[PDB]
């Protein structure tokens, strides 16, 4: 399976994927690229593509969405004021032909933060609830701990 | 072999899901084939084909990393988006094995620019200091194309540069010294303690020693602080290594302007230090040689020359041959000049084509250079005339017309004169235009004109515009110096052929009508002896050095 | 920095069966096999480890149907040449596993321009030791 990870610079990509290939908590520099790494969750290996989310990298997802299988949009819930940014870099995602019935799953992360917005709300504000078109999940994660990991790699592998 | 469409495109696969290592290095394989075979890529094909190869990289097989080398250097500049292959070529560049070491150095720094100079520093200093010549000589490259991005960085690894300089290993050193020199250059001084260390010292490394002598080469005494020497005690001025390049290079600066002086057993102002390698096989061409020497070329060119001449004389083969005459003319000076002239006359005999133009060229450029009296350059320039007939060309008009009018004019128009006798119409536009200038000019009361006109009036009747126009304005002038001339002016002009051609004609009507018709104030301002259109150096002794012994 | 100003291994004709330029005086198609024809003409039909073109010393050998070059300076001489030149066509061989001919260069196009990369750099000798290009290639 072939997984495509995005989001806004610092919502906890590559913490996510290194957690899940290492069982460890990295120190993660500024993913200026993407890392790409393979991944064993009961019998699937997912292919994961981490791809920067700054905003000269922003700029090149759109050479990732090709043979997308499923998108994992990482979220920090404790930023609120990128909250929108990020739901209008997801909403013309959704636009994208590539990624047209891609399995979407957003990780509203750093849930372990007090004044971390619930995955509710999250869900309220990236406009999940209107998308008719294919499969959607949210899923509350904190990447340190590994909570809500495994439930994400399990929705995605039911696709 | 390939068709260079159909495999840029097909490598669009990588750039989504597919990685196959196996088919995209063939499909890397074909793009270099394409450059190889001689082929241009297409520029969208190219961008796409660059991003989807990144992709690959992730995949880490030894053939498939080198292809990928390869594939972005030749694809960098006909590609976009190309710095995400930066990340991966850090990622290959750090795995320990030369396949990737020393090509991901050469790749990433060539696709390196300012702003990732800083990147590959920590991974370019642990590559640097190698004394595995592949993993350090491609660091030592790679930071020289890195100076241009940024200076700085490259700078800091002057340390580590010069910790590959120690090494007698001869890659390791020629490119850690050369690269030095070029690197912490700020002032000729901090470079000039980088060769002082090095310089005492008897390498065992030819290339290094090549590249330092020409560092080198120059009086340097303020190596490493100072020094009461230009000393170079490394084979510039010494011979501690003989090996017939290194040696001739060292031997031709050192003798007239000390790199240091000569030693007992390093020549180094005497003229041996070439000729004791000067008997060998075809390593000789090095060795025979010369140039400067003490205190001319000459006491040396006697060593050496049993060598030079047998094979210049015997070989008709054109490869020794040619190093025959380059040693030849490098044995030579003002003195050697009467042997350079035989055999020079001689060589011909053996490639006789252009190399015959270029040997009656050569005994005219010889006696111009090196002076055997100016008389018998023009005496070589007639044997010129003579032999080719038409490889003199127009710019020999002009430069046999402005030479010879420096002494010779009288002399020349009269050769000429005879020489025009040849052949009629395949002798060309030149010589017609050479006989009909310095006849139009000199206006011969040497010999009578009526031999050179009657000569000249039968060349233009079928031989090029550029002459029977010439033919017109000359006789016009001729007219104008000389009024003696008129009579025959007159009966050449109305001729179909020096006037009532096409080019001919309309200069003609001009030159004619001012002549005929018009006061000749203008006709006699004109003639200020009936020189030639320009004046030029003296064009063909220079001409004639490099092309004998190609 | 600078020794090699090319490489070319050429068939018998001059025509490019290969040419890797570790100058920047030839990258078009055109001029490329310009100055193969160029070289294989005065160097080939006389084997000598100097020929004299363009004011550069070239070295140069031959096989069966095919004549390698390396051209370099002319303040050298063919030793120092002849060496990148011995690793030329020792290095294709050994690489190839096959000796230098047309057929094996053709039999291996990927062997032979990886093996002439890692001999010259850009016309510094980068290598000029067979065994060492050989393992550092990876066919």
């Amino acid at each position: 399976m072939r997984i495509l990870m995005v989001g806004l610079d610092g919502a906890g990509k590559t913490t996510v994927l290194y957690k899940l290939k290492l069982g460890e908590v990295i120190t993660t520099i500024p993913t200026i690229g993407f890392n790409v790494e393979t991944v064993q969750y009961k019998n699937i290996s997912f292919t994961v593509w981490d791809v920067g989310g700054q905003d000269r990298i922003r700029s090149l997802w759109r050479h990732y969405y090709r043979n997308t299988e499923g998108v994992i949009f990482v979220v920090d819930s404790n930023d609120r004021s990128r909250i929108g940014e990020a739901r209008e870099v997801m909403q013309r995602m959704l636009n994208e032909d590539e990624l047209r019935n891609a399995a979407w799953l957003v990780f509203a992360n750093k849930q372990d933060l007090p004044e971390a917005m619930s995955a509710a709300e999250i869900t309220e504000k990236l406009g999940l609830h209107s998308i008719r078109n294919r499969p959607w999940f949210i899923q509350a994660t904190c990447a340190t701990s590994g909570e809500g990991l495994y439930e994400g790699l399990e929705w995605l592998s039911n696709s | 072999h390939l068709e260079k469409s159909a495999v840029l495109q097909e490598a669009r696969v990588f750039n989504e899901t597919p990685i196959n290592p196996r088919k995209c290095a063939h499909i890397l394989t074909k793009i270099l084939y394409l450059i190889n075979q001689g082929e241009h890529l297409g520029t969208t094909e190219a961008t796409e084909a660059f991003f989807a190869m990144t992709k690959l990289f992730q995949s880490n097989d030894p053939t498939l990393r080198r292809m990928c080398y390869l594939t972005i250097k030749e694809m960098s500049c006909i590609a976009e988006d190309v710095i995400i292959v930066t990340s991966s070529l850090t990622k290959d560049m750090t795995g320990k094995e030369d396949n990737y070491r020393g090509p991901a150095v050469r790749a990433l720094c060539q696709i390196t620019d300012s702003t990732m100079l800083q990147a590959v520093e920590r991974y370019m200093k642990q590559a640097i200091v190698d004394k595995v010549p592949s993993v350090s000589s491609s660091a030592l490259v790679s930071s020289l194309h890195l100076l241009k991005c940024s200076f700085d960085v490259v700078k800091r690894w002057v340390n580590e540069a010069q910790e590959a300089a120690s090494s007698d290993n001869i890659m390791v050193q020629y490119h850690a010294l050369g690269l030095l020199y070029h690197v912490r250059k700020n002032d000729r001084l901090a470079v000039s303690k980088m060769i002082s260390k090095f310089t005492r010292h008897g390498l065992k490394s030819p290339f290094a020693y090549c590249m330092m002598i020409r560092v080198a080469s120059k009086q340097l005494e303020e190596e490493d602080g100072s020094r009461d020497s230009p000393l170079f005690d490394f084979i510039e001025s010494c011979l501690r290594n003989k090996h017939e390049m290194v040696v001739y290079e060292a031997a031709s600066a050192i003798v007239n302007l000390p790199g240091c002086s000569a030693k007992e057993l390093a020549p180094a102002v005497s003229v041996l230090q070439l000729f004791c390698s000067s008997p060998k096989a075809a390593l000789r061409y090095a060795a025979v040689r010369t140039l400067n020497k003490v205190a001319m070329k000459h006491p040396s060119a006697v060593t050496a020359c049993n060598l030079d001449l047998e094979n210049l004389v015997t070989d008709s083969n054109r490869s020794i041959a040619t190093l025959a005459i380059t040693t030849l003319l490098k044995t030579g000076s003002e003195s050697s000049i009467d042997r350079l002239m035989k055999q020079i006359s001689s060589f011909m005999s053996e490639i006789s084509d252009e190399f015959k133009v270029v040997v009656v060229q050569a005994i005219s450029a010889l006696c111009q250079k090196y002076p055997r009296k100016h008389a018998v350059l023009m005496n070589f320039l007639f044997t010129m005339l003579r032999e080719e007939g038409g490889f003199e060309y127009k710019r020999a008009i002009v430069d046999c017309i402005i030479s010879i009018i420096e002494e010779n004019s009288e002399s020349k128009e009269t050769g000429l004169s005879h020489l025009c006798e040849f052949i009629e119409d395949c002798e060309f536009t030149v010589l017609a235009t050479r006989i009909l200038h310095l006849l139009g000019q000199e206006g011969p009361k040497t010999n009578n004109p009526s031999k050179y006109i009657r000569f000249i009036y039968n060349r233009v009747v079928l031989e090029h515009e550029e002459v029977r126009a010439g033919a017109v304005s000359a006789l016009a002038k001729f007219g104008a110096q000389n009024e003696e001339m008129l009579p025959s002016i007159l009966v050449l002009l109305k001729r179909c052929v020096m006037d009532d051609d096409n080019e001919v004609r309309d200069r003609a009507t001009f030159y004619l009508n001012v002549l005929e018709q018009k006061q000749k104030a203008l006709n006699a301002g004109y003639i200020l002896n009936g020189l030639t259109v320009s004046i030029p150096g003296l064009e063909k002794a220079l001409q004639q050095y490099t092309l004998e012994p190609s | 920095l600078y020794t090699v100003k090319a490489i070319l291994i050429l068939d018998n004709d001059g025509d490019r069966l290969f040419a890797k330029y570790y100058d920047d005086t030839y990258p078009s198609v055109k001029e490329q096999k310009a100055f193969e024809k160029n070289i294989f003409n005065k160097t080939h039909r006389t084997d000598s480890e100097i020929a004299l073109l363009e004011g550069l010393t070239v070295v140069y050998k031959s096989s069966i149907d095919l004549y390698f070059y390396v051209i370099g300076s002319s303040y050298e001489n063919e030793l120092m040449l002849m060496a990148v030149l011995n690793c030329l066509f020792d290095s294709l061989s050994q690489m190839l596993r096959k000796n230098v001919e047309k057929r094996a260069l053709l039999e291996n196009m990927e062997g032979l321009f990886l093996a002439v990369d890692e001999i010259v750099d850009g016309g510094v000798i980068l290598e000029s030791d067979p065994q060492q290009v050989v393992h550092r290639v990876a066919l």
